[PDB]
């Protein structure tokens, strides 16, 4: 169908040509899924295959590959070559204990400094505020006693 | 002596979270790397915070509950390199060389490196190495021309000759 | 890899910042410390590192003062080469040939009768320095 | 090689997903767990999470999430924005 | 080297006595390999802790080898328990799930009481239409 | 994460890329920090210390009482530290040996210059005009094509450059090779012809390591480039070992059977039969003599530096270590099976779990689990003292890790373990403020249930512990369709989580509760199953009504009750209630179903059919039609409006209410 | 379709399998020996004011009918489909929340509901944003789900069935709205895992059965399970070849002439 | 102990989405290793967490170091390939 009708043609063909072996009868069917698989058959043009190894590929250097097993060769070969791995992989990743982006892993997190910074106030003043003298020999003033800064680094 | 700009990372607790974390960041960083020295930088003599001191970050760490705040600042650092002249000032002297000093940096001047002119007086009141008029005790800043330096452990140390014209007794 | 002396040569990224000044520093670092102190319950150890220089850079006071610095800038000007800069107003003294001798690397960079100008200006600054 | 995002032309959707609740959650929990100062009249509890979600539910919690796009590119958002 | 004994459950023979109440890592046996205080090593067995109860009876006799040869029994009833399985003859693997006294039973009303219970949803689709005839 | 010796020092910032390189025999010298002179050593040295170059130097320990300088402590935090094993005797390599025998024909010996010329501008074109790493199909082509020189380089004649010159022609200069090869068992022939004069075909003449290496080396830094080679990570000149690196120990294994022994792997051991096979090699060196017999003993070097790789390279070598059995070899660990790969880097045994036979319960929620207490007295669970927890936290502690509001271990500022057991027992140690403590488990407290084999996304899902007697797991009946088994005495495994940043993953996305319809069908996983169900039928009918005297008794499970009991629905002589009523009772309010069975009718026309208002029915029978994972089923129309809860009760107020029906009207065949 | 499986019941469109004469017998409103509606728009009938009103009964038909005929062009036959958010109920209950039975007309307003759904369809996004042209990978990865909303909710629908009011509606296309952005999948999240895992569910089902139990049988033979792996290794000798064709007819709807 | 967490019971927290949970039940749970790695060649160092001497007798290092979580599963592959004179080098992040 692939060589004789489109690329586009021969996905439709696996879509029915699964429900075909799922259904009959009474079957659990989701479009969605079924839809996915195909897509993954059909989106790098030939048919992919998924034999008891993982789609026969490699573009994702080795590292990932490995996990496919069986290993060995590939990274007794890839080895003579210096495959670099962005190791975006997901199974390479779950293999250096690197938190990987399984979903809940796929993204980061920081702090919203700025909330705690204006965070609601604030209730009392002055004195306190701007003084130095209730102890501390040292003083002080707020900031404000006849003193600058920059412009002599500046210069 | 150099002002450039310098990186440093921040890792902060939970606990010092409070709603003025700028003040602890700041707080933390002047204590990190003040006083500390590199082969590559030197001596961090001090960094100009206020005004030079940018808070970019941060991200939370996922399994250890601390962020790491990255930190770009302005410092004071004190570098030397082979070739360079500069003023120092004599410590000790020992019928082994000149124990001189600048700034923070120790520089040592073998007494191989030393004219021919300034015999080594032990007998004289406190030992010196006088020639020749001039008299160099521990009590006379001389230039040197550094001939060779060394990065061991963060620290450097390096060796400095008085064999050019205009080198000496200061 | 780079270990020589020059004649401006070794590191790219120290090579391109700027040599700060002694006396400069210094007063600099005064004012570093002043900010600092604007609020400090006392004491604020100093280390050992900053002994020393609190001494060095005192007992190599080539501007005992706030303007001598601003003098001091005036009088330069021409970059050249920061290094070179720096080295200048390090040392002091005096003419020409000796210039030359401390700074091989200003070989064929600058002329002469401006330069014992420059250190005439400076022996007349440093006190003067009133 | 990263490129950030405009936080006034942002794409994404403005609720928060499945995942993020469970990983903010999952984060302000270690937090707290930590000896943390913590943003909301504590109810009087004593789960460091059970805590966290009096939280979240009231809004009134730190941490923002920086998602990466396939470009390289980022967006940052705050728990108070997501929904 | 030897913790968590307690060897103090073991004769003058080096061996135990039935029936001594074993339960634990209790050990049972003693032995010593040379190598001061040097030197005696220890290839001894233990008991698995999972196992408990007392010490049926032990037989020591002699092999060929050449030296001693000892054997020690321990028994330990076990009586039925939440979780254990039983089954018919017929292919009804069972396992208990509670264990209702005699009052809370359907005592009727002759009136004795189950011994045990089947549901009855372990017979139509199982077709097993012996079990029911037996 | 967790603690690991609060080692600070180098921040930490994660694996972000991986760079597979090739070792080199300069770097295996500089990494490793030993000599290695001592061939057969095994502490050899007539006493029980060791030396030198096997077990010290340095190496990395191997048991307690050991600093093995320049780490530590041990056995762990001190990796293994590799180290050369020096040579001097040019040695093969069987893996890598394959790839440097199909190249023959990449430089031509000795000149060392890429086959191609420019060329032939096809030939060479075509073969860059494909990704690094396979650009080597072309070679191959051009190889068996080749078999002789030309010229010298493409040195302009006539001499030009503007832009020249062309001015070339061709693949630089010499003669060749001119001699193909082929793989004879463990060696390399190749003929010599021309010809017609005289030559050699396929039957003898061999070549060595030493020659090609030195070719290799010769080799443009430009040509390393022009092939899939790197002339940084990999470089020709490196597949031949001459500095053979050394694993530490921690990569092997050993053994002691107190006393009096303690042999090794063994594995290893051939190791070392490899340096008495160099060594005795490298000392005649000086002869000389016999010199040709010399070679036959490095023959050996070139068997068991292979042997130590790849046991069987399908040649018949042997490999027999101890009973004619192949020599466990490096390439065995790795790909298996019964090894890594599939065993210790996918499916990992793992820690804080455990396992049990599974039974049913019925008055537990749904997402409840029942937790014996022999386990819950063997679990955690650490959890960092919080300022709100000192006083509730510590009275753990005080009470002991065999009362299961009890714990075990106390961790410190230091890292350091407060075993509660033998060793603590007492010491008040009041409770630091902002250590960690490890207590027992105790009420969910959630924990992740699966069955192996786990097909469906929810054979691991997330229940809440707590916590009963005797020792089998106590799970919900509703919840074992997803678990495809019953209780034929199967087990069920538990892992309970540590980190609060888990807790809270299979807290909120995982869930009994949000994972009663599992996407695969948009459709329900669990439902009514089993005698809540055939009880359902038997008390949906109109048949069946409910006296006055309970009702009430029934009305006790809900399990959320308004307090409020039914308005009855029969005010004649007694006072009675239908079973649908108080049954739609456990249903939330307003949510609506036409159900609309077959034969319907205008009429009722006989409890055929079924349908809801105002969450309460008023028609028909409920059955598995209704309540099990049906299309537009009951179960599904509730969950999905509004959400698990008081979702999660509906199974716990029909699946309690009927069964308690069931009980008191008896059931059976 | 854009949204997450889990959350997704399959539903039917009315409007598909209905004769053409019945069609305009549910939608379609003109002032044509008609104007029967007049008796529901209690309270309030205007009458008719100007214009505008005349003109948006058959504005909303143009579109409703352009639905009509595409699909089908597109579907074969059957109606029953999976869509996100069950409209069939939103509505009921919703007499239930608000009841009114016939004997109350309408408060509503034939402008409102139409300016009803334009506002809260076009709140249905799930591409964002504009970012022109962007809009349109959204515009139609909702297509199917709107040709319904445009079906259950056209004008004469809303007012001869199920008479509705201002509060009812307005509450109406506020569930809709919400539980359409709860339906929205991830970002996340693993599409594939998931859905392979259940797609070898179905399978296992099948194995036993295409065996089970069983003949026994002839022509269209070919099995299941035993089958999947020839697809998936794309292998050349696939047991049965088979392989369908049809006719015109003619040729044929006959017999003897096929 | 202990259990087992299979090749299928891993694909199911994948389905979930559990970035956490899965880590936590494979690096942590299990093999708690952290190891120090040079920034130039990604090896194995002269580590000592302790007198804060790393040092790297190769790449001459002693500033640039940065640290890495992996299985002792991992370590031993690595260190089993450098007996087959291949170097994993791990280039962490902008350290390389
Ligand atoms: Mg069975
Ligand atoms: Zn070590
Ligand atoms: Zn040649
Ligand atoms: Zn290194």
């Amino acid at each position: 169908i692939l060589q004789i009708l489109g690329i586009e043609a021969t996905r439709s063909a696996l879509l029915k040509e699964l429900r075909n072996v799922i259904e009959f009868d009474g079957s659990y069917v989701n479009y969605r899924h079924l839809a996915l698989l195909c897509d993954v058959m059909t989106s790098r043009g030939h048919l992919m295959a998924i034999t008891r190894h993982g789609i026969n590929r490699a573009e994702t250097g080795a590292l990932m590959r490995c996990s496919f097993e069986e290993t060995v060769e590939i990274l007794m070969d890839a080895a003579a070559s210096g495959e670099k791995d962005d190791c975006k992989g997901i199974s390479e990743n779950i293999m250096l204990g690197q938190l990987a982006p399984m979903g809940t892993g796929a993204f980061d997190i920081y702090l919203d400094q700025d909330m705690l910074m204006n965070y609601s106030l604030g209730t009392a003043v002055p004195t306190l505020a701007g003084s130095g003298m209730g102890t501390s020999q040292l003083p002080e003033g707020a900031g404000t006693p006849y003193e600058r800064s920059p412009m002599v680094d500046s210069g | 002596f150099f002002l450039k700009e310098l990186s440093l990372t921040i890792s902060l607790h939970p606990s010092y979270f409070g709603p003025r974390m700028q003040d602890y960041l700041k707080a933390k960083l002047l204590a990190d790397v003040e006083g500390t020295c590199s082969g590559q930088y030197g001596y961090i003599i001090c960094v100009l915070d206020s005004n030079t001191i940018d808070i970019d970050k941060g991200r939370v760490v996922p399994g250890q509950g601390f962020a790491e705040f990255e930190v770009k600042y302005r410092a004071v650092l004190w570098r030397p390199f082979r070739g360079e002249v500069v003023d120092a000032i004599v410590t000790t002297v020992n019928k082994m060389g000149f124990f001189a000093n600048i700034g923070p940096l120790n520089v040592f001047v073998s007494s191989h490196l030393v004219p021919p002119d300034m015999k080594f007086d032990p007998t004289a009141n406190p030992p010196n190495y006088s020639g020749e008029d001039q008299v160099i005790e521990k009590g006379s800043n001389v230039r040197l021309k550094i001939v060779g330096t060394r990065t061991d452990a963060t620290e450097i140390f390096a060796i400095a000759t008085m064999k050019e014209d205009y080198l000496g007794v200061l | 890899f780079e270990e020589d002396a020059a004649q401006l040569k070794l590191g790219p990224e120290f090579e391109n910042e700027d040599m700060l000044t002694v006396s400069e520093a210094k007063i600099l670092i005064e004012t570093v410390l002043a900010q600092r102190a604007r609020e400090t319950n006392g004491e604020i150890p100093m280390t050992d590192v900053m002994k020393k220089t609190v001494a060095y850079f005192n007992v190599f006071a080539r501007f005992k003062t706030a303007e001598a610095t601003y003098a001091c800038e005036r009088i330069l000007g021409n970059r050249f080469h920061k290094f070179e800069r720096a080295q200048l107003g390090t040392l002091c003294c005096e003419d020409a040939e000796e210039a030359r001798t401390l700074i091989p690397s200003l070989a064929n960079k600058i002329d002469d009768q401006n330069l014992q100008g420059i250190l005439d200006e400076l022996s007349t600054l440093r006190k003067f320095q009133d | 090689s990263g490129k950030a995002v405009a936080k006034e032309d942002r794409t994404t959707t403005p609720y928060m997903t499945k995942y993020e609740r469970a990983r903010i959650l999952g984060t302000r929990a270690l937090q707290i767990s930590m000896n943390a100062p913590v943003l909301v009249d504590l109810e009087g509890e004593t789960d460091p999470l059970q805590i966290a979600m009096k939280e979240l539910a009231q809004k009134k919690i730190p941490l923002l999430v920086r998602r990466y796009l396939p470009d390289g590119s980022y967006e940052d958002w705050s728990v108070a924005e997501l929904i | 080297r030897m913790k968590h004994g307690t060897y103090d459950k073991l004769e003058d023979d080096g061996l135990i006595a039935p029936g001594t109440r074993v339960s634990g890592e209790d050990i049972i046996i003693g032995k010593t390999a040379p190598i001061q205080l040097h030197a005696k090593r220890d290839v001894s067995t233990p008991l698995r802790s999972t196992e408990s109860g007392i010490v049926d009876q032990v037989m020591v006799t002699t092999n060929q080898e050449g030296l001693k040869f000892v054997k020690v029994r321990m028994r330990s009833t076990r009586i039925p328990q939440i979780g254990d399985k039983f089954a018919s003859r017929h292919g009804q693997k069972g396992t208990i799930g509670m264990t209702y006294r005699h009052e809370d039973m359907p005592f009727s009303a002759q009136g004795i009481v189950p011994d045990i219970i089947i549901n009855p949803h372990a017979i139509p689709s199982r077709m097993t239409v012996a079990h029911l005839v037996e | 994460s967790g603690i690991q010796f609060s080692p600070s020092s180098v921040p930490l910032r994660r694996v972000e890329e991986v760079q597979f390189g090739i070792l080199s025999p300069e770097e295996i010298r500089s990494m490793s920090v030993a000599k290695i002179e001592f061939p057969e050593t095994m502490d050899e040295s007539g006493q029980r210390p060791r030396v030198g170059g096997l077990l010290d130097p340095r190496l990395g320990t191997i048991d307690r009482q050991f600093k093995c300088q320049t780490c530590g402590e041990t056995m762990a935090d001190c990796p293994g530290h590799f180290g050369h094993i020096e040579l001097a005797k040019p040695v093969f390599h069987i893996g890598f040996l394959s790839k440097i025998k199909k190249i023959l024909e990449c430089v031509c010996w000795n000149c060392g210059k890429l086959k191609i010329d420019s060329s032939n501008p096809k030939f060479n074109d075509t073969q860059r005009y494909r990704d690094p790493k396979n650009r080597l199909n072309a070679v191959w082509n051009v190889c068996k094509t080749k078999m002789v020189c030309d010229t010298g380089l493409s040195a302009g004649s006539d001499n030009f450059d503007l832009s020249n010159p062309s001015a070339n022609m061709g693949h630089g200069g010499c003669g060749a090779a001119q001699p193909t090869i082929r793989k004879d068992g463990l060696r390399l022939w190749g003929s010599w012809k021309r010809g017609k004069d005289e030559s050699d075909l396929p039957e003898k003449r061999l070549l060595s390591p030493l020659e090609v290496h030195t070719i290799f080396t010769h080799i443009s830094s430009e040509d390393l480039a022009h092939l899939g080679l790197n002339e940084q990570y990999a470089r020709p000149d490196w597949m031949i070992i001459t500095v053979l690196p050394v694993p530490p120990p921690s990569v092997r294994p050993s053994i002691s059977v107190d006393g009096t022994s303690r042999g090794e792997d063994d594995l290893t051991h051939k190791l070392s039969d490899i340096i008495k096979a160099n060594a005795n090699v490298r000392r005649c060196e000086q002869e000389g003599a016999p010199a040709h017999i010399v070679s036959e003993y490095e023959q050996l070097l070139q068997f068991h530096v292979a042997t130590y790789m790849d046991n069987e390279i399908a040649g018949q070598p042997q490999a027999l270590q101890k009973s004619g059995r192949p020599l466990k070899s490096i390439r065995a660990r790795l790909k298996g099976k019964e090894g890594r790969l599939r065993g210790n880097l996918m499916g990992k045994r793992v820690d804080f779990s455990a396992r049990t036979v599974i039974t049913g319960d019925p008055n537990l929620s749904l997402d409840e689990l029942g937790v014996p207490r022999s386990i819950a007295k063997t679990l955690t669970y650490p959890e960092t003292v919080t300022p709100y927890n000192i006083y509730q936290l510590q009275e753990l502690v005080r009470n002991g890790p065999d009362e299961h509001p009890g714990a075990k271990y106390i961790i410190r500022d230091t890292g350091e373990r407060i075993d509660l057991r033998y060793h603590k027992r007492a010491g008040d140690i009041p409770l630091r403020y902002g250590w960690r403590v490890e207590r027992h488990i105790r009420d969910g407290d959630v924990v992740i249930f699966n069955r192996q084999p786990s097909l469906h996304k929810m054979s691991m899902m997330g229940h809440r512990i707590r916590v009963m007697p005797y020792s089998t797991f106590r799970l919900n009946l509703s919840v074992t369709s997803p678990y495809n088994a019953d209780f034929d005495g199967d087990e069920m495994n538990m892992h309970v989580p540590q980190s609060e940043e888990t807790r809270a993953e299979i807290q909120e996305i995982t869930m009994v509760p949000k994972q009663i319809v599992s996407p695969q069908s948009n459709k329900p996983v669990m439902g009514i199953v089993q005698d809540t169900l055939a009880g359902v039928r038997k008390f949906s009918l109109r048949d069946n009504f409910l006296t006055r005297n309970a009702v009430m008794n029934i009305m006790l499970w809900v399990p959320d009750w308004d307090g409020i009991l039914p308005p009855p629905v029969i005010l004649k002589p007694k006072v009675l209630w239908t079973g649908k009523q108080i049954l739609s009772l456990i249903i939330p309010k307003g949510i609506n179903l036409i159900r609309d069975d077959d034969k319907q009718s205008l009429s009722n026309p006989t409890d055929s059919g079924m349908l809801i208002e105002n969450g309460e029915i008023i028609y028909g029978v409920v059955d598995k039609k209704t309540v099990g994972a049906s299309q537009g089923g009951l179960v599904h129309t509730i969950w999905k409006e509004k959400g698990p809860e008081i979702c999660k009760g509906f199974f716990n107020g029909i699946q309690r209410v009927v069964n308690y029906w069931l009980l008191h009207n008896g059931f059976s065949i | 379709d854009g949204l997450d499986a889990t959350l997704v019941e399959y539903q039917v469109f009315d409007s598909l399998r209905l004769s053409t004469k019945q069609f305009e017998k549910k939608y379609r409103i003109d002032l044509m020996e008609d104007r029967s509606l007049s008796l529901y728009m209690e309270n309030s009938i205007e009458n008719d004011s100007s214009v505008q009103d005349l003109l948006d009964e058959e504005y909303t038909q143009l579109v409703a009918d352009r639905e009509l005929l595409c699909k089908f062009i597109f579907p074969k036959g059957d109606a029953r489909w999976p869509l996100p958010v069950n409209v069939q109920r939103i509505i009921q209950n919703a007499l239930q929340i608000f009841h009114l039975e016939a004997k109350k007309p309408t408060d509503l307003l034939p402008s409102d509901i139409i300016n009803g759904l334009n506002e809260l369809i076009a709140k249905l996004t799930i591409f964002r944003g504009s970012d022109r042209i962007t809009r349109d990978v959204q515009n139609n990865a909702t297509l199917l789900f709107q040709i319904l909303l445009r079906s259950k909710f056209a004008v004469k629908r809303v007012i001869m069935e199920y008479r509705l009011n201002k509060v009812a509606f307005e509450w109406i296309m506020g569930e809709v709205e919400a539980r359409f952005q709860q339906a929205v999948v991830s970002p996340g999240e693993m599409v594939g895992t998931l859905a392979a895992q259940s797609i070898g569910e179905p399978a296992t089902q099948m194995t036993l059965n295409t065996f089970h139990y069983a003949g026994v049988s002839s022509k269209n033979v070919t099995l299941g399970v035993p089958r999947l792996k020839e697809i998936l290794n794309v292998a050349k000798n696939i047991k049965t070849p088979s392989l369908t064709i049809y006719l015109m007819p003619w040729i044929a709807a006959n017999m003897d002439l096929a | 102990g202990g259990l087992r967490f299979g090749e299928m019971e891993r694909d199911c927290q994948i389905s979930h989405g559990c970035s956490s949970v899965l880590r936590e039940r494979l690096f942590d749970c299990s093999d708690a290793y952290r190891v120090i790695v040079c920034d130039i060649c990604g090896l194995i160092a002269i580590a000592s967490y302790k007198k804060d001497s790393y040092e790297c007798r190769s790449c001459q290092n002693r500033t640039r170091f940065s640290q890495v979580y992996l299985p002792y599963a991992a370590k031993l592959l690595f260190q089993e390939l450098m007996s087959m004179n291949i170097a994993p080098r791990l280039f962490t992040k902008n350290h390389k």
